[PDB]
């Protein structure tokens, strides 16, 4: 409605007159090209906007438009399985409309498709009283995944008129009776990105999350509403445990976040992530997963606001009583654009550079994963579970973005390049990694298996901790040196090591392992530990042990195959392991 | 009702509203927002018919043509009731409890006074802790400031908890009440604080400042003095002897810091606030005695240690304000120990005003310096004893070693609920000098009785 | 229109009044009041006024008679595959006094960003010839591959060597080399330029020339000039293109000081602080697209610090870069030729540049156990300077000997010997 003038360009700097109408940070397609930037500052009815692309032959004299709004997404049916960029850009939408291999100048297309026919199932009553979050009706979006029409906040009264169908985002398919009169709704909403959606409450994270990966579900547990760091080290297999999480997770959707990542890196992801099959469905996992992708060179406040972006969408979904993950990589590089943005801006850094504020905003972010009670009166629970990966450029915890997210997580994956080397995979440093979740975790494993598990996982850990001990025994006086319960703790933790911490995500079974399979085969590990205990007690000697036990530890060993339908010839194992033992001190 | 519809201009988070008068330096105001947000914000400059003001939750969203700014007329003050005890509220002392808003005494300027030299009075009475690394060898006195510096999540919060939970004056007439003040923390760390509270029923005696990780800065800035104020009101006007807990110091250094930038303000020595010493004062002089009064105001900040980095809030910048220190180190946490106090360390300068009879048995003093020399060697001993190997390892030398070991096991990790009075603490320090024969003793008096 | 409204002049830059329709970064004509032509860029607009900078510096202008065209476009580059054998400086007009190029059309050198969508993985595998890399560090196609080392430390040597002896084994689809010297001296442009000539290279090769005299606004000009001709020889003529820049430090430096002379705010040592910005908007021009036939493939040349930060921080680079090529002064010493340190060199994409259908299928394997040999070859003599005659050699004892043949034969190739990667690998075995 209102048109202001361009009176400077300076670089990414743009000042326009005629602006009183819009508002700060309402977002702008400024010049006859109608590129994006951003208000940042408003003297009288002039407004100082940061631009996102080339300003480059834009002038004085040209027209500003505000799109009335902040930096927002639609929400709405569409948006499950499409590529993003960091301000909801459709990137396979642009190929095809443009028909170019590249992001152009001031092209303006809606996130999501306006056209496309769905079917609208209606599930709520004419005449009832409705407010924000509760569900009027669903789409059958994907083969997997159904999307929940919401009441949007802000929107409270009775439903007058609403009807089955076949309808787009755009028609009205819903009419509420509200204190300022009839609304119509749509399939969409929109939502500012760097405002968190409300809830009715925020809830503690105390339920464990089934990545079926052992070493994180054992020892290093994440809750549903919780947060992991991952250091992602060059050649330490980062993707795969990614796509593990991803694909094996019990959420019901993954959205995926490329910050500001080297073009043939992320050219990796996009290619990769679609080719992932859901397990229980055999589809992609596309059909459950958001994805959002930016390279370096992309606008900077695209690689900003990509994490936000993300999680907002998450938040959506959380909203609908759903589970979500949300991987972000790599926040490093956000924090980089978070840097530069500063520089632009002319501020006051803080430390190696970047903003005062890093832990503010890092804080923020991680402040809306988390486990509630959405609005709408069934009260449904939802959570946003987020992994996030750091790079620092040495590789280094005590650099200002890993400080300040370990300062707001409580679990932490030390992935490290020396047991990539040894071929151990997942390379999960079990010395320095942890969990806060861990104690927590270990309560609900307890009431949920009927087993003493909290107590079986410290003892394993006890077992790896002094290994690591016993092996710089070994260093300085030779391995002969050691007691026969010294060198039964070695074997154990080899064990432990090796038929269980070691997970191949590329074989059939070995790629994913329930939660009751892992008990067996750690009751079997700790068992054989037991009773050669017993027995090397009982007068019998290590060497004696270990020749006569070669079989039963080689089924041991093979315990991580066996299928999931066959669990008993795993729990048979304890048996084998108690009689031969019991033989072999005659 | 003071309200003018002249924004000017918006740069970041601050605001220029011309044709003004009466206003006031730091005074503070209401954005109306042309959507019916509402933000509180602060005036920075006032010249003229002009004043600068900042928003505490920012500028985003406003319109300026369309938004209002009423004065209210007086700076950031607490209203305070001695109903504070048992509620909870957040930074700037709105109730955070689904209770009722509390009809205030009066409103104070969460500044406060400065008292007068000679007005105030020396801190000489006894607080029991329940830790006993505390409350024998770095004994807390009524009055004093004893920080705790610690590593990230090594039982430092279960300290603060712990602390608040065990926390009175022996033998007194008067009353003892908690104030809390959360700096800046996660929701998950104020969840645990908050129910942990009520699991003790320690809320009862206790006024809670929650501020959030993800709160405004400047929320984190008024914490501590909201915290304080309430705190002051209780002593030296209800007359009670209050315990202020502020867990997370460090998050409040790098408020400021976000706050001198965000305002061009002070071109940061360290990118950090030249004032961060003296803020620090200004909250830290707030503890102590008033001569003629009986109440006291007792101050406990809590930091994460440097993860021994350079740029961080300096133990020795805090040390000349502090009238002590106790340590934490996860070296110890990792080994079991907790509260992993490392008593090598830490000090208390004030301890004897509190390690009095009346207040303690005399065995205290003495008690204490055999304990720590019979430690600080016995530690020298068991390093050596590993270094130059269980061979070389002598008699005197296999004596003094085994009072480290067992002092760490059972004399530092008492378990984070706990509570060790100080009888128990004194007879507990000499049952492991037990194996020190009569001869290594620091009086012979009366080591019989 | 001619503009006789030049009211202000303060360094290199201009300021002209009672304009109307100039653009941001528009190219400029100043015509002097004794008829000379300058060439230069806006900087700022703003109302009816126009801050410009001067390419040629400002001196001698006279304000009052002296007039200034905006000619309505930014720098571009005129493109056509003529370009192929030709002589350019930092602005693409010819250095070379040859006959003269008529684009088939004029390109801003800022370039599109690539959908990432549209991006293709880096596939195939260039044999620069020299082991060092084709091994251990190799080379793929779509890479953005840097080389640090200390001056005249033969880095340069290195980088014609490479520019020489680069192909791809079909060899059926042609690949050509944009060299862009940034801020070189004389000597070092003919180097590489009658080297070029000498050996016949030129004949698929297009140079951009900008020295170390030349002005620094060009020289942040010059690699962008580079990479617009070799994004269009790639997917508009489907070659496969190899790009050498040398020296990228000169073109750190030369962004300082122009930010420097515009007044601008010093981010850190002084750099503009958009160096990441700048750095990654040059870098990440490299890659293949999914539907064209071409590659872009980049080798940046970078002088390492040695010394206290105040360089173009690797980091920065690295951080955008797939692997790291280091060159250190004490193989240089030694006279091994060329002084490539291959333990703390590393290719990010060496993974699917080498396997089965791509390289001899030993190539792997020995590359991750021939690092070994080098491994504790040098744990061994390197470290132990003092207990050097006795520790660790009775056991050990050919451990040593290997190395220095590492050293000696296998990386010290020459700076002019062409190693096929099979006749490397043959190297390779017989040295173990």
């Amino acid at each position: 409605m209102q048109i202001g003038k361009i009176i400077k360009v300076s670089g990414p700097l743009v000042m326009a007159e005629n602006m009183s109408e819009a508002s700060i940070q309402d977002m702008c397609l400024v010049g006859d090209l109608g590129v994006i930037g951003e208000i940042i500052e408003m003297r009288q009815d002039v407004a100082s906007i940061q631009v996102y692309e080339e300003t480059s032959g834009i002038g004085p004299g040209e027209p500003v438009r505000s799109t009335g709004e902040a930096l927002s997404v639609e929400l709405g049916p569409g948006i499950i399985s499409q590529m993003f960029d960091g301000i909801q850009r459709p990137l396979d939408t642009f190929m095809e409309v443009t028909q170019s291999n590249f992001l152009g100048r001031g092209v303006q297309l809606p996130a999501l498709d306006h056209e496309k026919q769905w079917w609208f199932e209606a599930t709520i009553e004419e005449g009832t009283e409705v407010s924000a979050g509760d569900i009027i009706g669903y789409v059958d979006e994907t083969k997997i995944i159904q999307h929940k029409i919401m009441v949007p906040n802000g929107i409270k009264g009775t439903v007058q008129k609403i009807e089955s169908g076949s309808f787009t985002i755009d028609d009205p398919i819903c009419v509420i009776e509200t204190e300022q009169g009839l609304k119509e709704l749509t399939m969409m909403q929109k939502w500012p990105v760097r405002r968190g959606r409300p809830i009715k409450q925020k809830l503690n994270p105390d339920v464990p999350m089934i990545t079926g990966q052992r070493v994180i579900d054992t020892f290093f547990p994440v809750t549903k509403g919780g947060a992991a760091a991952v250091p992602g080290p060059f050649g330490a297999g980062k993707t795969v445990v990614q796509h593990q999480i991803a694909k094996w997770s019990d959420v019901d959707l993954v959205v995926y976040v490329g910050c500001g990542e080297r073009g043939n890196e992320m050219t990796d992801v996009v290619n990769e992530f679609p080719e992932l099959i859901d397990p229980n469905t055999g589809e992609s996992l596309m059909e459950r997963t958001v994805l959002i992708a930016n390279t370096s060179n992309m606008p900077v406040a695209a690689r900003e606001a990509s994490i936000y972006t993300g999680i907002t969408i998450a938040e959506y979904f959380r909203d609908m009583g759903y589970d979500v993950a949300i991987m972000a990589d790599s926040t490093s590089r956000w924090a980089e654009a978070l840097r530069e943005m500063s520089g632009r801006l002319e501020e006051m850094p803080g430390d190696e550079g970047y903003p005062a504020y890093l832990g503010s905003r890092l804080a923020e972010y991680y402040e809306r994963s988390g486990r509630v009670i959405a609005l709408g009166s069934d009260q449904r629970e939802g959570s946003i579970t987020a992994i996030s990966a750091v790079s620092p450029s040495g590789g280094d915890i005590s650099e200002p973005v890993t400080q300040n997210t370990l300062r707001v997580v409580k679990v932490f994956w030390g992935l490290d390049s020396s047991l990539a080397q040894k071929r151990h995979f997942p390379s999960i440093n079990w010395i320095q990694s942890y969990s806060l979740y861990s104690t927590e975790v270990g309560r609900y494993m307890d009431q949920i298996l009927q087993q003493d598990w909290s107590d079986m996982v410290t003892e394993g850990m006890r077992i790896l901790q002094e290994e690591e001990q016993l092996n710089e025994i070994v260093r300085l006086v030779g391995i002969d040196s050691l007691s026969d319960n010294d060198r039964l703790t070695l074997e154990v933790a080899k064990s432990i090591r090796e038929d269980y911490l070691q997970q191949n995500a590329f074989d059939d079974v070995d790629t994913f392992t329930s939660r009751e399979k892992q008990f067996n085969m750690l009751k079997v590990i700790l068992t054989f530990g037991k009773e050669a205990r017993k027995a090397l007690s009982l007068g019998a000697y290590f060497n004696e042990i270990m020749e006569g036990t070669v079989a039963v530890r080689e089924r041991i060993s093979r315990s991580k195959y066996i299928p999931e339908e066959e669990l008993a010839k795993i729990s048979s194992i304890n048996e084998e392991i108690k009689e031969t033992i019991q033989l072999i001190v005659s | 009702i003071k309200e003018y519809r002249t924004i000017k201009e918006v740069v970041g988070p601050l605001m220029a509203v011309e044709k003004v008068s009466g206003v006031k330096y730091e005074e503070l105001i209401e954005v109306r927002m042309q959507n019916g947000e509402i933000r509180r914000g602060q005036v920075l400059e006032v010249q003229e018919d002009k004043a600068m003001v900042q928003i505490f939750e920012g500028t985003s969203g406003i319109n300026l043509k369309n938004s209002s700014v009423r004065f209210l007329g007086h700076p950031l003050q607490l209203g305070v009731s001695e109903d504070m005890i048992g509620r909870v509220f957040d930074g700037l002392g709105r109730p955070k409890d689904n209770g009722p808003e509390i009809l205030p005494e009066k409103y104070l300027d969460i500044n406060g006074e400065v008292i007068n030299p000679i007005a105030r009075d020396y801190p000489d009475e006894f607080i029991q802790t329940g830790i006993s690394a505390i409350d024998h060898l770095n004994t807390l006195v009524r009055g004093q400031k004893l920080p705790v510096f610690g590593p990230p999540g090594a039982g430092k919060s279960a300290l603060a908890a712990q602390i608040a939970r065990q926390a009175t004056v022996l033998d007194s007439s008067d009353d003892f009440a908690v104030v809390f003040a959360a700096i800046g923390i996660t929701f998950e760390e104020a969840e645990f604080f908050m129910e942990d509270f009520r699991q003790t029923g320690a809320i009862d005696r206790s006024v809670m400042f929650m501020n959030l990780a993800n709160d405004p800065a400047i929320e984190r800035i008024a914490t501590p003095r909201m915290a304080l104020t309430a705190a002051e009101y209780l002593a030296y006007e209800k007359g009670m002897h209050v315990l202020v807990i502020m867990e997370d110091m460090t998050n409040y250094a790098e408020a400021l810091r976000e706050i001198s930038a965000a305002r061009r303000e002070v071109p940061g020595r360290r990118g950090y606030p030249g004032y961060l010493y003296t803020n620090l004062a200004t909250l830290f002089e707030r503890a102590g005695r008033i001569r003629g009064l009986k109440g006291s105001v007792t101050q406990i900040p809590i930091l994460t240690m440097p993860e021994d980095d350079k740029t961080h809030p300096i133990p020795d910048l805090t040390g000349y304000i502090t009238e002590g220190q106790i340590i934490l180190t996860r070296e110890l946490y990792k080994s079991g120990i907790s509260p992993p106090i490392d008593v090598l360390p830490s000090l208390s300068r004030l301890k004897d005003k509190g390690t009095g009879a009346g207040k303690t048995r005399e065995d205290h003093a003495a008690t204490m310096n055999q304990l720590f020399a019979a430690y600080a060697q016995g530690k020298q001993a068991k390093e050596l004893a590993v270094v130059l190997g269980e061979s070389a390892l002598s008699d005197i030398d296999k004596i003094y070693a085994k009072f480290a070991e067992r002092f760490e096991n059972e004399y530092v990790n008492q378990g984070f609920y706990t509570n060790r009075t100080i009888t128990e603490t004194l007879d507990l320090g000499w049952e492991l000098l037990a194996m020190l024969p009569r001869t290594e003793l620091k009086r012979i008096k009366d080591d019989l009785l």
